[PDB]
Formats: C-alpha cells, structure tokens, sequence
C-alpha cells in the first residue's frame, strides 16, 4: 500500500542529510584544526571518510532500486557499489580496533608503545587498512552480474544480486566475512576495552599524583624556594652552588648530561625519591603512628608532604598531625590552611588538604575523568556499529545456507528495514560527537 | 516478486 514507500523516503532522505552533514563536518574540524589531529582523532577521520563513502556512493543504489522493483542502473554499477559496499564495513571495523589497540597501549602499558602513538604510525595501518580492504573484497565485484526477471505481464526487468560458483563457495564466503569482520574484531576489542577498563578502575594514585603537583622540566630550573630542582621535584642542593648541582646529578645517574637527563632517567629517580619520603615516615615516630592509621588516599597525602616538605618539616606539625589521628578531619583542614607550607604554594595545599579532607582522589581526578569519558564514547559507537551490521550479516548467513527460506520469508518489507538500520550506523557516529560538548544544552 | 536482496 502507499504507507511502506512513503516512510521510506522520509527515513532515507534523513539518514542520508544526517550523515552528510555530520561526516563533513568532523572533516573538516579535522582537516582545520591541527590542535585537534591527535592519533585518536586520525582514525576517526578514516571510520568518518567511510561512512561517506556508503552513504554518498551506496546508499542511493539501495533504496530506488528497490522502490523500482528493478535496477535501471548498469551492470558496472552493480559491481562498483557492491565494492563499495564491502570495502566500508571493512575499513570501518578494523579502524575500530585501531583505537582500541591505541587506547590500550597509551594506558595500560604505556612504555612499550612508543612505536604505536608515532602519527607516521597511524598513517601507515590506515592505508593498509584501506588498500588491504580493496584486495580481501576482490570477489564482489567479479562475481555481481545482473539477474533478469519478469515482473507483470512479460515485463522483462534486472536485479542486481550476488552470485558465486556453487553453495559451498557462498557459505564459506558469508562465514570468513562474519568471522573476519565480527567475531575476531569483537574479542580483540573486548580484551582491549576491558583491559583499559581495569587501569582505569584502579583510580588515581600517589605517583600520578605527585607527577600533577611537580610536573616533568628536563633543564634544571627554580623551584619555589629558589633552589635548583630537576626531574619531578628532585632538588638538587640547597647550598647555593650551580657547579654543585651538576655534580650531585651527575653521581647518581650513570653520565654527565650536563642537566640533559632523559625522560625515562627521571622516572628512576622520582621513584627512588618516593622510597626515601616514605621511609622517612616510617623511621619518624612522629609521622609513622599517624601513617598507620591513615587511608589510602590520605596516606598518599601525608607522602606528598614530605616529597615537599621533607621528613623534620611535617614531623613539626604537631597540631595537624594529631588532628588526623584523631579522625577529625575537618578541623585539621582549618588548621593546615594557616600554615607557611599552604601560603607558599598556595594551589598545591588545598589540593593535598581536600584529600585530607574528604578521603578521596577528587582533587586529582581530572585527566582520570577525561580518559574515562573517551572511552565510554568509544565503546557506544562499537555497540551501535554491531548492532546495526549484524542484522544483514547473519541474514546473509541465512540466505547462503537455506536460500528458500531466507528469501520467503524477508525479502519485502523485512529485508527493507534491516538494510535501513546498516544505513543509520553511518550518521549516528557524527551525532555522538555532537552530544559529548554541551549540545545537550540545545532544546 | 523482487525476492532476495542486493548485497549490502
């Protein structure tokens, strides 16, 4: 009747504006903004060329010739957009484990991924990407001819399908494509994503923390005393002796580098920094009594101070130091934000003194709470890639295994809606982007 | 009668 062809055209005129505008968008933000072309976002920009590409070149040669009952267009075309077809799913998919093997190794090991984040990296696995993609889907446009049919009363009409050999090449077909682009995607995913997961549950922690309230200068530079400190907050002597600084630097790495110590040698030297501050908590018995009885969180705090301060300089708050063994946390706040160590470093007291407070890392969970907002996003749009791809993939299972069947039972309305939910998987990537930064503010 | 589906 008049409603089935009706909202399709309502449904595929959408679709098609929405993808179109969203993929030329996140192009070209990409493409202007070299601020905003992080390794990431590199591959987001392949996933976002794709799905132009089957929306633009494919999604038009879907939906009038099935509204014509017959396809008026060519038998090149049915070759080319079947190619086409093929090759975006494919780019698409294994451009969504390029982000999850990235976000692994930025994460949970990032030492050893120094090869990967590189973006002459990234350039050269989405063009295997793209070039191998063409070479796997070789066969569909070799084996896509056009199938004649009659319609009403000897009205002879074409079709555009895909045909193999025999039934045995078609179901091995239909079964490398779901094993190749969904099952072995989907557990290298879910070990990627659920590995992140777990670093990312682990929370902030001490060394994170003091790497945010130091930070990293390679030259040796002025602290807020005035001393000569390098690395993570590694002073090197109070004595005022430039030539003194080089020595004491120099004996306990291996070389001269003459105040040139490489990023890997700070972090030696920061972590052999923390070990001598918290067993100078535990030979003070001043500090080590109220060290015991401390939380987690706050226990890191109390090895922040004397990072900063030193093992005689917090032993000397005396007031503060029994306030929080005698759990009375608020008022040790008030009396640590009276003291010379809070108006000299004025940012880094309050920090350490919410965490005193409170008992948590929300003083330090920033770049935490932004790592988990990327890839919550990141698993969304791989959800809603499978669960819109499944739908036609097992159907072509079906159909390569009992065609009859298949056919008879969805090949009118049925095979019409499914082929328009692999449609949307192409617009709502650009609509995700959208809603992460106050577009749900619009209304 | 169209039965059966493009692939993709």
């Amino acid at each position: 009747k008049e409603w089935q062809p009706a909202v399709q055209i309502l449904l595929y005129s959408l679709i098609f504006l929405l993808s179109v505008l969203g993929n030329t968008l996140v192009i070209t933000v990409l493409i202007r903004n070299k601020r905003m072309r992080t390794v990431t976002n590199i591959f987001l920009l392949s996933l976002a060329v794709s799905d132009l590409m089957l929306c633009l070149f494919c999604m038009p040669f879907n939906l009038i010739p099935n509204l014509l009952k017959d396809f008026i267009f060519g038998s090149a075309v049915c070759k080319t957009t079947t190619y086409f077809m093929g090759t975006s799913v494919s780019v698409s998919t294994w451009n969504l484990v390029a982000i999850s093997l990235e976000r692994y190794g930025a994460i949970c090991k990032p030492l050893q991924s120094r090869v990967w984040q590189t973006k002459s990296h990234a350039l050269k696995v989405i063009a295997a990407t793209w070039c191998l993609s063409f070479t796997i889907m070789t066969p569909y446009p070799i084996y896509s001819n056009l199938v004649p049919f009659t319609k009403n009363n000897n009205q002879t009409a074409n079709m555009c399908r895909f045909l193999l050999p025999n039934d045995v090449m078609q179901q091995s077909w239909h079964t490398f494509l779901l094993l190749i682009l969904f099952l072995i995607p989907g557990i290298v995913m879910m070990v990627a994503y659920g590995l992140i997961s777990l670093e990312l549950y682990q929370g902030i922690n001490i060394f994170e923390m003091l790497r945010i309230d130091e930070g990293l200068r390679l030259k040796i530079y002025k602290d807020t005393e005035g001393y000569y400190t390098i690395g993570i907050g590694h002073l090197l002597t109070k004595s005022p002796s430039l030539n003194a600084a080089k020595s004491e630097l120099d004996k306990a790495i291996g070389r001269n580098t003459n105040g040139v110590i490489t990023k890997d040698e700070a972090e030696k030297l920061f972590n052999q920094d923390v070990d001598a501050a918290v067993r100078g908590i535990l030979r003070n018995a001043k500090l080590k009594p109220v060290y015991d009885s401390l939380d987690a969180v706050r226990r890191a705090a109390l090895i922040n101070m004397v990072f900063q301060m030193g093992e005689t300089g917090v032993a000397g708050f005396t007031n503060s130091l029994r306030m929080l063994q005698q759990k009375r946390w608020d008022e040790a706040a008030v009396n640590l934000a009276k003291s010379r160590w809070y108006n000299q470093t004025p940012n880094r007291a309050k920090r350490v003194i919410t965490t005193f407070r409170t008992g948590t890392w929300d003083a330090y969970a920033a770049n935490l709470m932004a790592k988990k907002r990327v890839i919550r996003m990141l698993i969304v749009i791989v959800v809603l890639f499978f669960l819109c791809w499944m739908p036609i993939f097992s159907a072509n299972a079906w159909r390569a295994y009992d065609t009859a069947s298949a056919e008879r039972r969805l090949s009118g309305t049925p095979i019409s809606f499914i082929l328009l939910l692999s449609y949307t998987s192409s617009c709502v990537n650009p609509i995700i982007y959208c809603f992460m930064n106050k577009r749900f503010r619009l209304g | 009668d169209f039965l059966g589906w493009l692939x993709f």
